RNA sequence: AGUAGAAACAAGGGCCCUGC
């Protein structure tokens, strides 16, 4: 349940993660912003086809 | 009856033991007493008697 | 990890393409419900049959194909096959295997460290075995049963629990990062969510499976069956080898589950407070309201809020309804008359009025209905079914087994029925004394004749002797009730008629909103009353275990003790958050503004006063000591802070630190004055008193995201706060924002200011404030 | 649930429930708005939150709560004490530090639009707070007290989670101002069917609502039709005593012959001891071939009786070749390909090709279905059914699991019944038979799964245990293999179920045959076996089975539980009467009528009449079709009927004769439909000695 | 197998509770009572697995 | 009766006896307990002495 | 041939695939 669609729920969650791990667990800058680049280009991707 | 030392299988085996939480054991230090919490057990056991 | 990275790359790729995109942006999340359905759609007529023609193939199962190569289990062990590379068809990531493979698997294949958590995901199971054991059968005989039809319950189960309330609770001890806004049953029962939250964590557990079973944990599985006997949860979840039409295996199963036992004390309390508000002339609604809510009890282990008790059970007697009423909790459609029980089947009418004579002359008005109704009625082992047809007990047929139990049943129902000249010419020995209004408060005619029959059992012997006598027409013998309860006779009682067979007791699964008056008399959208308090036993006397009634009406205590416990409440009410309570100095590690509270000034005056200075050196000691470092006890510093307003002294400390009332408490164990637990960190007992610690902050005890639930709140969104974790939660500043990700598909901001308020007297005060 | 209310209830205080409940009374409005006042009001309430003002009095005056009349009257009071201009509309509360009305308004939709159209309404004239389920403030003026927000954020919070639980977060419980009528699109087409589907007399459907709405009850016209329509009805009501039951017409014909697949009473079987290491049928059935006597066998081209002579004698020799090679499978040649039905399915002709031209070639009518003709009592019947009620020899002939533990006399009780009514059935024919049929049918069935598309070669055998004698002689008696026969498939293509797969039986036997019962067997002198010698035949013939036959006959053990549970329905049923075990004394010495000789009956105890009833659920097992559905389905009637015969409970019924009809429909060509209706007959015979309501 | 313990009470492995006497209520129903005013034996609760 | 007999399969109540056990290993302990001095004295009660 | 019932089976799809 909630207000966001499927698409903005799964983006959230996954950024969220990120941090939540590389705060402490076992991952590097370099994977975060890795992470983070291939999500914000799938986000672009999802808003433009339509 | 109430314990403060776990049983063995072999030697209690005509009683059932619980865990009943913990309790307090008081030992002189210097010039006071104190207390140092331990377990506490419970031994449960069904006898016969007569006159 | 690379894990993470790889959900990454499958969301872009699916976002590549178009119709995926298009369905992943329209509508809310609710939508994968929807889609979950649209897939893996296949039955079949007659699985046994393709059972016995699947089984008979060389790979009839499917298994995952990484899984059996991580494990090397290989292919074609001695000559026998265990699976080959292929896709099924639907799954396209699985593999063909064959059934030998889950016995290769069984017997050398990789073993996890431990599986006794299995006695935990299924604990109903082996509650179900443990209690059989304890069983002591006997003889088996051979007879005919009389097997009575009803609805009962098969489970025996603890803190029998509602639907909505489960559903969360499966959230917070399994998935509790996805976990939602927590709501007012997990705030309240917070020992339970902790105590099914050790078991389950840091585990290697399937979830969905352990979810499953808790929603089996918590039901009590009714069914509608024939039955004999005593009627326990425990004998009805192995009825099936305890008896038959014509057989009975003997055996005793009294002592164990102690289920019947926590439905009595309930009951008991009920009593209690509903006679406590009856005390009262004109707010015993608005009292009994505040009493009941002004009370708990322990329920085994668990600490349990008795207006939380009240909406769950399914108590039918006189008592559990009132409250259950007050409570504006809605309830089944069974009637009350007394000591008996009814429920009524078919038929209608309504009220009208009547008048009677007490003495001489002296008219008295009572009510009746007018039309024909029919009943069940059930008194002590003893059945009925009855019809009623305008102030007369048109006919009636019982089904009980004892003279005693008939004569009491028949007559409760002709008095039910204003049948007899007794409601036309009262007796003689009633008057206008006995009328009514022990202080004020009448009593219809009804109840009056009942007291009447308990007086005396001559009084009840007259009664039925209002009923016609007449002699036993031939035939009918076996079929006739004298005055004494036997089976047959020479005269019996008029259009009455005998039975051996209980009657089976209707059923209907609907519910009705019911409303009371102010004298406690409960009426449903019409004038029969289905619950009363004269309907109750008088009175007696009880020594309750466990309980709580934290209400000065209800209390025995003296003042001094109660002065103490007061001080202590006051003194945790300063718990909460903002600035000058005691959390925050913590966290500045202001450890001398706690000295100063105006709270410890208002328990000053109980301290010992010929040594009020030794206990402020050792007080004031502990204190600092617990907040320079960082691990401190919350539940320590409010036990010793009531001592330290005075000022260090010299002198020999025994140990403990006393009252003036020669009441003490020592730092460090648990006596009869303060005690806590690390099971149920949420509660701290004075002199038998519970009272609530709020959840703002957590000590070394409490160990997550649950004890701070109460120090946080919505607010208007805000898109400058920054946005954080579960964890970093704890690394707020009292008064500070922060945004969220609340359960799925959803953000907030929250605040982390308190507000102790609620809703109820927000809502009563200003509707009161409107009858004007 | 089941009702607004009640859900509302849920997460309002009841009390806000019951004000909100009389305020949709009051303008009588879809109850289905229960919930958002209530939501409204209780924002109103905690708005108010018992606040004081300087003066120590209340700040915020309440008015949403109340009537309309009396809110008007307390709206303008309020206008006129403190000197205020009157306010075209209500409001919902009224604060005295500021002396000014305070709207509140609630909405789902992320977006002004609420707050646009109330700021209209309202201009500037009041302060106007627009709160949103999911955190957002649209005003007109400085913000609320904090504490004010936090609770009222955190309360629309939970509630929107709590709607969103329970669907009901829709424009249809949760409607703005416009969208409050939700109605079904009534369209254009649908109104035109609607006018068109009434009943006769009215011609619209606003007439019959009309007329349905309005409807008024008069009695003494229903009465009327009612005794009308009972006078031109005539319903016959027929007491039985006074008009009697004819017997059942059996039809006419020759007699019904033998139809199980197996040979029950006329079977011969080869014996040997069974060793745990050769355990599968294809090797049993090659042990039996090395002995030599399976070979000895050797037809002659003179059959007894039947047809396609030539084709049985080459398939038998291929049989045999085959087993030899040790591979259990035959070659497609003329024989086979005959005897399977390889090739003997239609050709299909699509229309789109056709032409009369071609139907005038070859006629092409339409298929005449030839329903099956009619038979005769069967007289070899009573034969089998004495045969199967004696002992056989061995015992253990259907395969049972173990007993588990007992703990309490109850389950002591179970085994030891179960124990002896087992041992009393596993001796008998009726026993080896459910065997044979368990064991070849599993083997077939796993042929046609494994091998289809190639004819296999399948044994007709059992096993068993010889008899236990005294501990005197060889002790610990050893097992068998008993062979009767040899099966045949044929390319069991079952793609699809109810399908057909054609085999063919070769038995062995010592009993010549005859016309009536053997028809479809087509018989051979095959040479000599000894016993003394003696004569043997070779039955054999050709005929089918499909997946359901195959998985019922598979699982044919169930004749044991409901024979078991008749027998011990009885005994318990007699021991309950007298509060004592009478079990043994009940299969002891109870006794039930069985037939009849020389004119008189028969009884034996119930401990060797179970077998008549064991026989009689492994015969409907055997012959279950739908002509022995329709007839057990019909007896029940002239049972009943019986019984209220016995009790002298004056029976009636409406027209028996359409009931006996209706059975002696259902009996063509089924042995037991009618060896069954026969029996029923002189039921009802032997009956009428003692009872009425039947006729001779 | 070994031959277990058989007195009816323990003698090693006790343990107990004191409290001071006191003349006027020397007697088996009111020790127990007493010893149970002060709240060390209502504490006791065994959990359910032995 | 031999009826009532024969169905509920009465016989004489087998007699059971005690099953022979091994030495204790717990004996000497328990002595070696008993022998030292308790912290508490003056468990048993004695009479007086005459003159 | 045969089966079964009030219609269907006695292979079906593209030499290969399969048995709801």
């Amino acid at each position: 349940i909630g207000a966001m669609s499927i698409g903005e729920a799964i983006e959230e969650k996954l950024l969220e993660r990120a941090k939540m791990k590389r705060d402490i667990g076992a991952i590097e800058d370099s994977e975060y912003e890795e992470i983070k680049d291939i999500i914000r280009d799938a986000k672009k991707a999802r808003l433009e086809s339509r | 009856e109430f314990s403060i030392r776990e049983p063995n299988l072999e030697k209690h085996q005509k009683y059932t033991v619980f865990e009943a939480g913990h309790t307090t054991v008081r030992m002189k230090k210097g010039e006071s007493v104190i207390g140092r919490e331990v377990p506490l057990y419970l031994y449960c056991r069904t006898t016969a008697l007569s006159k | 990890m690379s894990l993470l990275l790889t959900i990454a790359k499958e969301y872009k790729r699916l976002c590549q393409d178009a119709k995926a995109a298009q369905m992943m942006t329209v509508g809310t999340v609710s939508n994968y419900t929807t889609f979950k359905k649209w897939t893996t759609s296949r039955k079949e007529k007659n699985p046994s049959l393709r059972m016995r023609w699947a089984m008979s193939s060389k790979f009839p199962i499917i298994a995952n194909k990484r899984m059996l190569e991580e494990a090397q289990i290989p292919k074609e062990h001695n000559n026998v096959a265990l699976w080959e590379d292929t896709e099924d068809v639907s799954k396209r990531d699985h593999v063909l295997a064959s059934a030998s493979c889950i016995n290769y698997w069984n017997f050398c294949g990789p073993c996890v460290n431990n599986s006794e958590v299995i006695k935990e995901v299924y604990k109903s199971r082996f509650g179900r075995l443990e209690r059989r054991k304890e069983i002591m059968w006997k003889e088996l005989r051979f007879t005919l049963v009389d097997r009575q039809r009803r609805r009962v319950d098969t489970q025996p189960v603890e803190q029998r629990l509602r639907t909505g309330e489960i559903k969360d609770l499966q959230m917070w001890t399994l998935f509790e990062d996805e976990a939602p806004l927590a709501s007012k049953f997990i705030l309240d029962n917070y020992g339970l969510v902790k105590e099914m939250r050790s078991k389950f964590a840091n585990k290697p557990l399937n979830k969905e499976v352990v979810a499953h079973m808790l929603e089996k944990q918590f039901n009590p599985e009714s069914r509608f069956l024939p039955v004999f006997g005593a009627i326990r949860p425990e004998r009805m979840e192995l009825i099936h080898a305890l008896g038959g039409e014509t057989w009975i295996q003997e055996a005793n199963t009294a002592g164990i589950s102690n289920v019947d036992q926590r439905k009595n004390d309930i009951r008991a309390v009920c009593r209690k407070v509903c006679l406590a508000a009856n005390a009262s002339i004109m707010n015993a609604k608005s009292k009994l309201v505040e009493y009941i809510k002004s009370t708990s009890m322990r329920i085994g282990e668990t600490e349990r809020k008795l207006e939380e008790l009240i909406l769950e059970t399914d108590d039918v007697s006189p008592e559990v309804t009132l409250c259950k009423s007050a409570l504006g909790g809605q309830l089944g459609k069974t009637l009350s008359f007394g000591p008996m029980l009814l429920k009524k089947i078919s038929g209608s009418g309504v009220k009208v009025k009547d008048t009677v004579y007490i003495q001489g002359v002296r008219a008295v008005q009572f009510e009746y209905w007018s039309e024909q109704e029919e009943f069940y009625g059930e008194y002590k082992s003893a059945t009925a079914l009855f019809s009623r047809k305008e102030r007369s007990l048109e006919w009636i047929t019982i089904g009980g087994g004892i003279n005693e139990d008939r004569k009491r049943l028949l007559a409760m129902c002709m008095i039910f029925c204003r049948d007899g000249d007794y409601f036309k010419d009262a007796p003689a020995t009633i008057t206008m004394a006995d009328l009514s209004t022990k202080l004020g408060r009448e009593i219809p005619y009804q109840y009056v004749m009942m007291n009447w029959i308990q007086k005396s059992e001559d009084n009840l012997e007259a009664l039925l002797y209002s009923r016609g006598i007449v002699e036993t027409n031939p035939g009918k013998m076996g079929s006739s009730m004298g005055i004494d309860g036997s089976k047959r006779a020479i005269k019996s009682l008029r259009a009455v008629t005998i039975q051996s067979g209980k009657i089976d007791m209707p059923e209907s699964k609907e519910k009705i909103h019911l409303e009371l008056s102010d004298n406690l008399e409960a009426f449903d959208s019409s004038g029969r009353i289905v619950a009363t308090i004269l309907d109750l036993p008088s009175d007696k006397k009880v020594t309750f275990q466990d309980v709580s009634f934290q209400h000065p009406d209800l209390a025995v205590l003296r003042d001094e003790k109660t002065a103490i416990t007061k001080g202590y409440e006051a003194l945790i009410k300063r718990l909460g958050t903002g600035d000058n309570d005691i959390p925050s100095l913590i966290a500045k590690k202001d450890y001398l503004s706690l000295y100063n509270l105006p709270e410890v000034k208002l328990m000053a005056p109980l301290i010992r006063p010929n040594r009020k200075g030794v206990y402020s050196r050792v007080a004031r000691k502990l204190v600092s000591t617990q907040v320079t470092t960082g691990h401190y006890s919350l539940h320590e510093l409010i036990k010793v802070l009531p001592f330290t307003y005075f000022a260090p002294k010299q002198g020999m400390f025994e140990g403990r630190l006393f009252f003036s009332n020669d009441s003490f408490v020592e730092p460090g164990v648990n006596n009869n004055v303060f005690s806590w637990s690390k099971a149920d960190s949420s509660k701290i007992y004075c002199h038998g008193i519970a009272i609530r610690v709020p959840l703002v902050v957590g000590d070394e005890h409490m160990d997550t995201s649950l004890a701070l639930l109460e120090g946080f709140s919505v607010c208007e969104n805000d898109p400058r706060a920054p946005m954080v974790t579960r964890q970093d939660l704890i690394d707020v500043g009292f008064g500070q924002k922060v945004r969220l990700f609340v359960g799925q598909g959803s953000v907030r901001t929250f605040k982390r200011t308190a507000s102790q308020r609620a809703a109820s007297s927000d809502v009563n005060k200003n509707v009161k404030k409107i009858k004007m | 649930s089941k009702t607004f209310a009640e859900i509302a209830e849920a997460f309002l205080e009841p009390e806000a429930v019951r004000i909100a409940k009389e305020a949709v009374e009051e303008y009588g409005d879809h109850e289905r708005k229960i919930i958002q006042i209530g939501i409204h009001f209780q924002v109103c309430c905690m708005f108010c939150d018992e606040y004081l003002s300087t003066n120590g009095s209340d700040r915020f005056v309440l008015i949403e709560g109340r009537k309309r009349g009396t809110a008007v009257s307390l709206q303008n009071e309020l206008c006129k004490s403190y000197d205020l201009e009157p306010l075209p509309f209500l409001c919902d509360i009224f604060d005295r530090e500021e002396k000014q009305f305070v709207e509140i308004g609630i909405t789902r939709k992320a977006d002004d639009s609420y707050f646009q159209s109330k700021f209209g309404k309202l201009g500037n004239s009041c302060k106007i707070f627009v709160f949103s389920y999911d955190g957002r403030l649209d005003k007109n003026c400085e913000g609320p007290m904090e504490e004010q927000k936090l609770r009222i954020f955190s309360f629309l919070a939970t509630a929107a989670d709590f709607l969103r639980k329970e669907n009901m977060f829709n424009e249809i419980f949760l409607p703005d101002n416009e969208e409050t009528i939700i109605e079904m699109k009534k369209g254009k087409t649908f109104l035109e069917l609607r006018d068109e589907s009434v009943p006769l007399p009215f011609q619209t459907y606003e007439q019959m609502k009309d007329y349905c709405e309005k409807f008024k009850g008069n009695p003494r016209e229903l009465a009327s039709k009612v005794s009308q329509m009972q006078s031109n009805i005539k319903l016959p009501i027929k007491h039985y005593e006074q008009n009697k039951f004819r017997q059942i017409r059996l039809p006419k014909g020759p007699m019904a012959p033998y139809t199980h697949k197996f040979l029950m009473e006329e079977a011969w079987m080869f014996t040997k001891i069974s060793d745990p290491e050769r355990s599968r049928a294809g090797e049993i059935l090659i042990d039996f071939f090395k002995k030599g006597n399976l070979s000895a066998i050797r037809p002659k081209d003179k059959p007894l009786q039947g047809k396609y002579p030539i084709h049985y004698k080459n398939l038998w020799n291929q049989i045999k070749a085959a087993i030899a090679d040790r591979t259990m499978v035959i070659n497609e040649n003329d024989h086979s390909e005959f005897l399977g039905g390889i090739g003997r399915a239609s050709k299909k002709i699509p229309e789109i090709s056709l032409t009369q031209d071609v139907i005038t070639t070859e006629g092409l009518k339409q298929s005449e279905n030839k329903l099956p003709e009619p038979r005769s009592f069967p007289r070899w019947f009573n034969a089998e059914w004495m045969w199967a009620i004696k002992d056989s020899d061995l015992t253990g002939w259907v395969p049972m699991a173990e007993y588990p533990p007992a703990d309490n006399e109850l389950e002591d009780y179970a085994e030891h019944l179960n124990k002896t009514m087992e041992g009393v059935l596993q001796g008998t024919n009726c026993a080896r038979e459910m065997g044979k049929c368990i064991l070849t049918v599993g083997a077939l069935m796993t042929e046609c799964r494994l091998f289809p598309g190639k004819i296999k070669v399948v044994p007709i055998y059992a096993r068993s245990k010889e008899r236990k004698s005294m501990q005197e002689g060889l002790p610990v008696p050893s097992e068998m293999d008993c062979l009767f026969g040899i099966c045949v498939k044929s390319k069991s293509h079952l793609n699809k179920d109810d399908g057909m797969y054609t085999i063919i039986t070769f038995e062995f036997s010592i009993r010549e045959p005859n016309l009536e019962k053997h028809q479809k067997y087509t018989v051979f002198e095959a040479g000599h076996t000894t016993v003394r010698e003696v004569p043997l035949y070779l039955y054999c013939r050709t005929t089918a089975l499909s997946k359901i036959k195959n998985d019922w006959l598979s699982k044919a053990r169930r004749c044991f539980i409901t024979t078991m549970d008749t027998v011990e329905t009885i005994c318990l049923r007699e021991s309950a009467k007298a509060e004592e075990n009478l079990v043994e004394k009940t299969l002891n010495e109870k006794q039930m009528w069985i037939g009849k000789k020389n004119g008189e009956l028969i009884a034996q105890p119930l401990r060797e009449a179970l077998r008549v009833q064991l026989v009689q659920q492994f015969y409907f097992c055997i012959y279950n079709d739908s002509q022995l559905e329709g007839f057990c389905n019909e007896q029940k009637k002239i049972l009943m009927a019986l019984e209220g015969d016995k009790k002298n409970k004056s029976s009636f019924g409406f027209n028996p004769e359409g009931l006996l009809e209706k059975i002696e429909e259902c009996l063509i060509n089924n042995p037991m439909c009618l060896f069954m209706a026969q029996r029923l007959n002189e039921l009802v015979i032997e009956a009428s000695k003692r009872g009425a309501k039947f006729f001779k």
